[PDB]
């Protein structure tokens, strides 16, 4: 659903 | 590769000389008539001989009448 | 004769990813660095001139030789990634048609992004 | 003698981007491509545009513009 904030929030602490 | 089909190459071969560093090429060229005779310009000269198909393909041998990469070459 | 840029060679030597952005783009990132072209450049000095480059150069130049056309095709996922999603960024019914298949692709995005200097699952990710 | 034809000379698509290797028309008819080198004018649009003009034509815009990523 969302666009690209997805990706924000499997990279802020991801690794 | 094949002109249509370029997800998989044909015939991908190395251009390497006895050493085992892959050679940057540097604006190499295809002979005339096509006879696969392609003459390779490494990252400083080196005019590479080289063929397609058979045991011949990939580099033969080298020469030079220069040291800077190859810049133009063609045939006629 | 520019031997004390031979030097800074050595000493250019001796000195996934995320980070962030300005528009609050948390792109996709390598682990590597853009040191590949510089390699390649210290084998054409090899060859040009014969430089008595440090093994531990050229080791750490066999180390990337291993992993880098990885990293290139990473790079190249990463700026085609971006390329598509300021496509998706421009309107906004994209998502009522695109959204189960955002999820899937970017969850396997995430997977891949979890390789940490590790070229056993490197490549499938 | 030097018949000095035109310039295919079109910002449109040519805007500070180097030209690569040339390819002449090897099917067409005097209608050759141009390979362009890295071009930063712009981040996310592409670097490098592969350009076709038509000197059978006699235009200067790019006849058929490729740009990857």
């Amino acid at each position: 659903e969302q666009v690209f904030l997805m990706k924000q929030q499997s990279l802020l602490a991801k690794q | 590769w094949s002109l249509d089909m370029l997800s998989h190459p044909q015939d991908s071969m190395e251009l390497v000389h006895k050493q085992s560093k892959a050679v940057a090429v540097t604006s190499m060229s295809f002979p005339v008539g096509d006879v696969n005779n392609f003459v390779v310009g490494s990252e400083e000269g080196s005019v590479y001989t080289a063929c397609r198909h058979g045991s011949k393909a990939g580099i033969s041998e080298m020469f030079e009448g220069h040291q800077g990469p190859i810049t133009g070459i063609h045939c006629h | 004769n520019t031997q004390e840029i031979f030097d800074d060679w050595a000493r250019k030597v001796q000195q996934t990813r995320v980070r962030g952005r300005t528009g609050n783009v948390l792109k996709l990132k390598v682990n590597f660095l853009p040191e590949i072209i510089t390699l390649s450049k210290e084998v054409r000095n090899l060859k040009w001139l014969g430089f008595r480059v440090p093994l531990a150069i050229v080791n750490k130049a066999h180390q990337a030789n291993q992993l880098y056309p990885f990293a290139i095709s990473l790079i190249e996922s990463v700026r085609t990634y971006e390329r598509t999603c300021e496509k998706v960024e421009e309107r906004n019914t994209i998502s009522l048609l695109v959204a189960g298949l955002k999820k899937e692709v970017q969850a396997l995005i995430a997977e891949g992004i979890a390789l940490v200097w590790e070229s056993y699952k490197l490549d499938p990710y | 003698k030097l018949s000095l034809n035109r310039q295919f000379f079109d910002e449109r698509w040519s805007k500070h981007r180097v030209v690569s290797c040339l390819d002449w028309s090897s099917q067409y008819p005097e209608l050759l491509v141009a390979s362009y080198n890295n071009n930063e004018d712009a981040p996310h649009e592409p670097d490098g545009v592969a350009l076709v003009w038509n000197m059978k034509y006699k235009k200067t815009t790019p006849e058929y513009v490729f740009h990857c990523q």
